[PDB]
């Protein structure tokens, strides 16, 4: 059983995501991977569907993971995870191994968890495998050169959603809320949570909480992309904290049919103070910001944020 | 048996993402200005990372080019650096041909630059231009992976740097290059204010492990040393350090180790993102240029 | 050594049971469904201790057994028809990561025709994926190939996945005398599965990192040499299978009355058994005809065919499949046989026969009409069209 | 025609633009992604009026345009590598329902090797699905094939989907002089898409019903005959493309200095451009060498090859792909070329060369060593091994 | 706009699902299709992913639909529908057709909506296509010979979940509630509903209500399978009614974050009075029935059915 | 077929109602083949793969092949030239081609209580049929496999009685069927071009207008709904619940379409007025 982490100082020194990977400077998802591996421990197996945290970390013919890791397709992150779980539970039962049951973690991108890997995700929760499925969310297909995704915000600029006269906002679609998708309909699902790199301790505790569960767990982590969202490499944590403080990302634990907010927002800032710091929203007019805000208000109502916008 | 004397190779090093567009626009403007030309971004460097040494290659010839399908220029004639710290820890002088020119974007003196280069080899000329003051660096998500650039060509610091290259080699006319760039004015500055100085006269199969499977590292991934990404490095003031280790928990590259003396910063892999400086609540960290150091 | 009269589906499951497969992932599609249905019963009744995972699809089927094998477990799955093409993406990583996943394929046509009958087309799409692939013509052979492909495929000099193929309905459903071996016979034949890499926190390994651009060819050539060495291991297994199980198989070709044959019909699957039944009767009428059944499709026995099938005047190649647009307008077997016998192209006449389309039975009459066409070629030494689409063209 | 130095991605997008495609379904994968980005821009900038659907995956991509084609709209999509194999199931129904869906493929190796370079391996998995398939070697050719494949594929005598293939990076990324045609040139060339069946509530039709088992073969044979008639329409399109656009293409083979050539290198794609650069240079040394580039992969020009390539002493086959286990241990092209020239097997020597693995460039030096080997075979008249895996074996 | 259906007397006589199909005697999903086609009207396009309502209806070389219909894979029900919608909205805009925008309805089985076609469903709701996605649920892969599916009830007997000493209940997994899965996370989704053939008017109105919406709709229809669930061919409608009266299936309309119950169940029967009529549960001990009851009670709590069980 | 004929091979076709009586058709075939294997015959037993998936009350088949010589026709799906036709359900004589391709000296075994003469009103032309057998296996089994199988032996004598008495679970009911069987002796292929021409473009067929003639399902009927219009409240509960659209609302009330009616009995079961009754189909000539 993985104990609760009291503070940053009382967090373990051991790294299981070592220095040396071809990730962007100040990569949000890289910190995500580091914190998850730190909270997981040595008894962990990582499944990495094709994306930044696969390609960038492994370039070339190497890897930063101190624990076992295998590549998966972007289409079968959870499907492969299901097999590794079933194998160990079978190899152990038939006394074909002395290995203890390991922590089985999927590090899927938003595309591989919300879009093209959703089917393999839902079915793992359905079969109730003891596997921790994590989505690191940079709100785009980042490794392919920043393309639109179901988690990409409305009016965001991507190579698949460029702003033009015909499509002034670039992306007309409002994002899909994957945490809410899988939180319902799966009887075996025991723990759902959303986390942010702005809150590293809260993140690691949620991971350990998911690992401690006697079933499948899912954690949707917000991971700002400096390259994709177009902002300086030293403002990633400022983007992560601002995203929560403005209501763009909601921190909670949905358990037993009820939401439990993680961070206390006394007053939330308008989205414009968050979108103006990112050149991916630099094309949007005040009508678009209003539509974003109205959406965020409705999104915040779903989790229980009743406070008005300041 | 396959040499091309009329073919000049140009290798343009740059920092990823922040100056990837700039390095490309430099190459593109020249090829458009010229003869038989080829312009492309190093496919190997893709996808570009922040502050990673990337490259843009150029080939201009009076005869038909028959070496187009080669990823990289293996024998460069012109080496161009858009960022100053690229002289440190980056193999920018590999395979350089005689009668070559080194173009660097900096305000620093030539003598200081030579202290990091060592032997210039077949390098004939060195050129420096302060394009930073003349133009502004441009970034966009458009014009990626082969897409067209809606912002155009030679919009930012591309033309003033490219103009400085012309002053030493004279590969293309200024007016021809001024007709493909968004700022011909900044180009004229780079072409005029450029300071030119003349310089003195089977196994791969054995190296392939089972199915490409490699063992997990223990303390570090030596397969990807990222210290040479640094344009700047974090410097600590230990009398200002509260040892809260806020920096330690926010480092994406695990380059900080908690000791009894406080946070120790690993300069072997540090990419110098400056997050630790930005998230430090005590202000004991400061971002200082990499070229102020010899190690 | 208990002899039973069981179908192919049950026969395969008994082969899977004796292999002590640890992970099974299932999904419904005819006519392979009976395999998983029998495997589900065997697990439920305690005849086999195994994790029976309910996959959400075929892409998932191959994905599960991929990860399970990487965790060091012996795995088994299977599918048919459009199920084979749905899981197409996963085939290449399995071979490339050297994971001996065995997948049973009871052939079924794609859409169209649909969910009725068999064609080899579905499994023949996986020709390049780097697997061991071959057809069993009888329920007994389907059980035997299961153990053998496990033996050959999980051999540490090979470490490659296998396509245990068998004809839809004709092998999967029709009963046949099956000598179901003893476990001591299988224990003697099939060692526990052990790969060079495995996901284990005690011995950490990084499986499948993005490799260097320059390291592309060495990785490709590495698997190439692994494929080339399959044949030698296969031969050792057939010699060992005969010694232990009392049944002698030929590693490459099942030849029937080919010594004095002037013309032969080349092909694979259960329909070659029908061809032997037509050949036998024509042999009694004094006509020197023969039949050569292909036992190993992948890796293709190129030189074995060149050596053993280059003594005939004419060779008819039956392709029970629709490989559109291909050279000579026949099938894959036609193209790959002509490639093997290319140096004898002026002497050994070859023609393609396309039948059994949509799951239709390649009748005795049709095989007769093939053999008669071969005599016309043998008399004249000429080939009008390179292929005939039966029964619309011949 | 305005001449521009654009990449393959932009060249293809302009072909899609000039075709006035109504429905576009997209998805990101290197190195074909750039096509959709330009198309997304053309729509955003109003250069093209089209429905730009954000597909959740490649299986969906081909699925979307499937239903979209059935509703009577001209469609376009594309993919690379494992994206091509992921949408594998949908290929057969699209062709089987006679829906001229065009899919652009910027080639990329599967997993493994991975995300670096190109192999024809990905597109060569779809050889049996009953599509029009061929490789473009230049950015100009990538634009030209788009229009051609639309005209031929949407022809009411054909009505078949097409694989507009082009080499990864080498064509997709590498800049080239492209004469971009006028709207009037294309409108004259390409009439609106009209199929025999369409989803329309005013004239209701049942598309793809479960057919009788006995109606299996006639449906298969119906599509067989449709595939056979592609070549005749293709020739008419190439003659018409030349008249309107001023560029005369050969329907099957782009041969360079083959008239008096004694040995030639056979293959397809951009690396053939490297071969053309090497052949000329050896010609200046007095060596009678040639190059025969395959422009149409499907349907295979079997008889065309038999007629035009049977006048050479030796033929080297370059397969920039990894088709494991195949006959002669080379590639698909080697086997299908030998099959076509089977009747001349004793005279015309053929050997396969497998290179460009993992996306590596097939260098001049490598092509030189191929040309030297061909002269060695032509002098001796003997072939040691049927294939050489460069640079590990040659 | 399709008007509301007041009653059976006021229901349309016009059939768009004619007699003549190789469906089982008393086929639940066949009636489902009949009711859906009747409520849809002539301006409708049907998409049939591979399953019973594809195979049985078109066997052989025919079909019962008076309106256009196309086969889809079991994997791409929503993906194909998206294409037909995108095509029509474009062909109309470019004046390449004079056809009015049709009703686009997907008739997917439970496997084709919950299991292998779920991804193509979710992504269609995300893109906001004007398409009605319907799942007829017979709680198995029926056409392949009745195999277990995510909607197959706990402890149910299939060829993939046979009862034995190792697994006495056959199926250990409790079913996935797909309507609640897709009800969250999709902003463009405007209307979700669950229906049963026991309530034909309520069923048809929900279809018309979903079609009237200017976006993606999803309707999960409960359709008992006499062949698969192993019960007489003339007890399908009694089974549909019992499934609701015992809490196995809940009839509601979830709109704007709130569930709205369709039928008033004053009193709920125990689960045994529904499972005893089906031989697929014939192996279960009173202890397994108890786990089922506890599950059904909790399932009723989520939507708002608070009434107690009579004679429990 | 001359060079590949099998004179020693007897073909048996056992018709049944789908789902509900498929096993009965199977048990008949299996018992027969096991009995002939005791005499040294080469036998094969299987269910019609073509009828799969089986539907409720759809005419399905189970085939048998008994030969003194090794069978070379194993891969053939169906018995195209049967010697013995067996019906497990009586109404199969109505509207079902159970006499297609029958060989000379053949026998028809039917499970019914009706007279043979009445059955001939449903058979029409008997063709090359030599014998007709009727047995009331419903009362004998009160499975019905043994009484029907016993009746087959009485007319054909394919296997010895004692051999068949050693393979059945109820030998007693078998002997009754063997004894009470009523035997009466009776007096004694398209081309590929056309098969191709009958294939439309891509298989695309036009949508029906009023009915789907490609699948007439009236011969699924074991029983048919009979209305008592003086008991009908015209609630049309039956009309809204018919899975096969066989009911039409008229001024006279619900009119039942007997061309497609499968006789599922749903309309009868849900009718609250009891104005509908399930009556055996063989009480009707239409
Ligand atoms: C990709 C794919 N996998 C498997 C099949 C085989 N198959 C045919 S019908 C069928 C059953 C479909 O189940 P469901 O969606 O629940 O519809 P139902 O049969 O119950 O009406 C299956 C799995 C197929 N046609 N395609
Ligand atoms: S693109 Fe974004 S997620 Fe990928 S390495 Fe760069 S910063 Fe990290
Ligand atoms: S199996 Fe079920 S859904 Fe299919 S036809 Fe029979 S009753 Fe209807
Ligand atoms: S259900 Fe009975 S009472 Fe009602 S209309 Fe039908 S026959 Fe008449
Ligand atoms: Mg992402
Ligand atoms: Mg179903």
């Amino acid at each position: 059983m993985l104990d609760r982490i009291a503070s940053i100082k009382k967090a373990p020194d051991e790294e299981y995501y070592v220095p040396g990977h071809r990730t962007c400077a100040g990569c949000g998802p890289a910190l995500t991977y580091r914190l998850v591996a730190k909270a997981a421990g040595p008894n962990t197996i990582f499944i990495g569907p094709t994306g930044c945290m696969y390609v960038a970390n492994t370039s070339y013919g190497c890897g930063p993971w101190r624990v076992p890791w295998i590549h998966a397709q972007i289409t079968n992150g959870g499907a492969v995870a299901s097999g590794i779980e079933a194998a160990y539970k079978a190899m152990i039962r038939k006394k074909k191994t002395d290995a203890e049951f390991p922590n089985i973690i999927v590090m899927a991108g938003d595309g591989g968890a919300v879009d093209i890997g959703l089917q393999a995700l839902s079915a793992m929760l359905y079969r109730g495998h003891d596997v921790l499925f994590i989505c690191y969310d940079n709100e785009s297909y980042a490794n392919t050169g920043i393309q639109t995704s179901p988690t990409t915000p409305y009016g965001a600029n991507t190579t698949f959603t460029p702003p033009g006269e015909v499509v002034p906002e670039g992306k007309k679609l409002f994002p899909k809320d994957n945490p809410k998708v899988i939180a319902h309909g799966h009887p075996e699902l025991k723990y759902v949570a959303t986390a942010s790199i702005g809150w590293p301790v809260d993140l690691m505790n949620k991971v350990r909480k998911g690992l401690n569960q006697e079933g499948p767990a899912y954690i949707h982590i917000h991971a700002p992309c400096p390259k994709g969202w177009q902002f300086p490499a030293d403002k990633t944590i400022e983007m992560a904290k601002l995203a929560v403080q403005t209501g763009m990302f909601q921190l909670y634990e949905y358990e037993n049919g009820e939401y439990k907010l993680s961070v206390k927002v006394d007053k939330r800032k308008p989205v414009s103070e968050y979108m103006k710091l990112q050149k991916r929203f630099a094309h949007l007019k005040p009508e678009h910001i209003a539509k974003m805000q109205a959406f965020v208000d409705a999104r915040c109502a779903e989790v229980g944020i009743t406070v008005p916008v300041v | 048996l396959f040499a091309e004397p009329n073919l000049k190779q140009i290798t343009v090093w740059a920092r990823g993402v922040v100056m990837n567009k700039d390095a490309r626009d430099i190459v593109v403007a020249l090829t458009e200005a010229a003869k038989y030309v080829q312009a492309w971004e190093n496919y190997v460097d893709l996808p570009d990372r922040i502050y990673v040494p990337v490259r843009a290659y150029a080939r201009i010839s009076s005869d038909p080019i028959e070496s187009k399908y080669i990823y990289e220029n293996e024998t460069p004639d012109i080496v161009v650096l858009v960022e100053e710290s690229l002289i440190k820890g980056v193999p920018i002088l590999k395979g350089i041909r005689p009668g070559s020119t080194l173009v660097v974007n900096t305000k620093r003196s030539i003598d200081t630059i030579l202290e990091f280069l060592g032997d210039t080899g077949n390098l004939a000329q060195i050129v420096t231009v302060d394009a930073n003051s003349m133009a502004e660096a441009v970034m966009t998500l458009s014009g990626a992976e082969g897409a067209t650039d809606a912002t155009g060509i030679g919009a930012g610091i591309a033309a003033p740097i490219a103009g400085a290259v012309v002053k030493a080699t004279g590969i293309v006319d200024v007016e021809n290059l001024a007709a493909v760039v968004k700022n011909p004015a900044a180009m004229r500055r780079g072409y005029a204010e450029a300071q030119v100085r003349q310089l003195p006269p089977t196994e791969l199969l054995r190296q392939m492990p089972f199915a490409g499977t490699v063992p997990s590292p223990v303390t570090e991934n030596e397969g990807m040393v990222t210290g040479n990404w640094r344009i700047q490095r974090p410097i600590i003031d230990r009398e200002a350090c509260t040892e809260c280790y806020t920096c330690w928990i926010y480092c994406p590259d695990s380059c900080i180790t908690r000791t009894e003396e406080g946070p120790v910063f690993n300069m072997k892999y540090c990419k110098g993102c400056g997050l630790c400086t930005a998230v430090c609540p005590s202000g004991a960290l400061t971002n200082v240029p990499e070229l102020d150091f010899k190690d | 050594g208990k002899v039973r009269n069981i179908s192919g589906c049950v026969a395969v499951a008994h082969g899977v049971r004796l292999a002590d497969v640890d992970v099974i992932c299932s999904y419904p599609i005819r006519p392979y469904t009976g395999i998983m249905s029998e495997l589900a019963r065997m697990v439920a009744d305690g005849e086999l201790d195994a994790e029976f995972v309910h996959g959400e699809g075929e892409h998932a089927q191959l994905s599960v057994v991929y990860g399970a094998s990487a965790a060091g477990a012996r795995v088994f799955t299977g599918s048919s028809g459009v199920g084979v093409t749905y899981a197409m993406e996963v085939y290449s990583p399995i071979s490339g990561e050297r994971l001996p996943v065995q997948m049973a394929i009871a052939d079924r046509t794609l859409d169209p025709p649909g969910d009725f009958g068999e064609e080899h087309t579905d499994a023949e799409c996986c020709r390049d994926q780097g697997w061991i692939q071959g057809w069993a013509s009888t329920p007994q052979e389907a059980l035997d190939n299961t153990l053998i492909y496990y033996r050959v495929g999980e051999d540490q000099r090979v470490l490659l996945p296998q396509y245990a193929c068998l004809d839809g309905y004709f092998v999967s459903h029709i009963l046949g005398p099956v000598d179901i071996p003893d476990e001591a016979q299988v224990k003697e034949f099939l060692p526990p599965y052990k790969n060079h890499h495995v996901l284990d926190p005690r011995k950490p390994q990084i499986i499948g990192p993005q490799i260097e651009p320059a390291m592309g060819p060495p990785l490709q050539y590495q698997r190439y040499q692994a494929v080339k060495g399959v044949h030698k291991v296969l031969e050792e297994a057939c010699d060992e299978f005969a010694r232990i199980f009392g049944r002698k198989y030929d590693p490459y070709l099942d030849e029937y009355l080919t010594d004095d044959a002037e013309v032969i019909i080349f092909g694979q699957g259960a329909h070659m058994e029908t061809a032997k039944a037509v050949a036998r009767r024509l042999r009694n009428l004094g006509e020197k005809v023969g039949v050569a059944r292909l036992r190993t499709f992948r890796p293709f026995p190129t030189e074995q065919i060149k050596e053993r099938l280059s003594k005939f005047k004419a060779i008819g190649v039956l392709d029970v499949s629709a490989n559109f647009g291909i050279s000579c307008s026949g099938g894959v077997l036609l193209s790959e046989l002509r490639a093997a016998l290319y140096d004898y192209g002026d002497k050994v006449k070859t023609v393609g026969f396309v039948a059994g389309l949509g799951g239709e039975v390649v009748t005795h009459d049709e095989f007769y009409r093939m053999f008669q066409k071969l005599k016309e070629i043998a008399k004249t030494g000429k080939v009008e069209q390179t292929s005939y689409w039966i029964p619309f063209e011949l």
